[PDB]
């Protein structure tokens, strides 16, 4: 049953956005420039990191798409919010890992 | 046919996720809603 999650709901939950559209990812990715620019501790553990799986997994099948202008602009907005998030992550890592 | 499509095609992603945009990719975005 953990395999039923881990096989069926795993790649089912992955291929939710097997086809998914172009503008909506800019909309809710911009809403993850809302939520990803709320910090970590406001947002929370799998909240923050799973939203990183939502832009990670919103940059996801776009390598599978085609080249319009919104393709490149969403590559910029996505990947720069990605590395803002990653920098904030390692900041928080080091922030507690010499809190001693 | 969400049993056939949802259950039988992309639940384990066999076959791949882009063919649903390709083998079912001709002006059927209503059916994708």
């Amino acid at each position: 049953r953990n395999n039923v999650l881990t096989t069926l709901q795993r790649n089912i939950e992955s291929t939710l956005n097997s086809v998914a559209s172009v503008k909506d990812l800019a909309n809710e990715a911009s809403k993850y420039e809302i939520i990803l620019q709320k910090g970590i501790n406001q947002v929370g553990l799998k909240q923050y990191t799973q939203v990183v799986h939502k832009l990670d997994d919103m940059l996801e099948d776009i390598q599978s798409r085609e080249e319009n202008s919104e393709f490149h602009g969403i590559l910029t907005h996505l990947e720069q919010l990605i590395k803002r998030s990653e920098a904030q992550l390692r900041v928080y890592f080091i922030s507690i890992l010499n809190s001693i | 046919n969400s049993t056939s499509l949802r259950k039988m095609l992309a639940n384990p992603h066999f076959n791949a996720k882009d063919f649903v945009h390709d083998k079912l990719g001709n002006a059927s975005a209503i059916t994708i809603d």
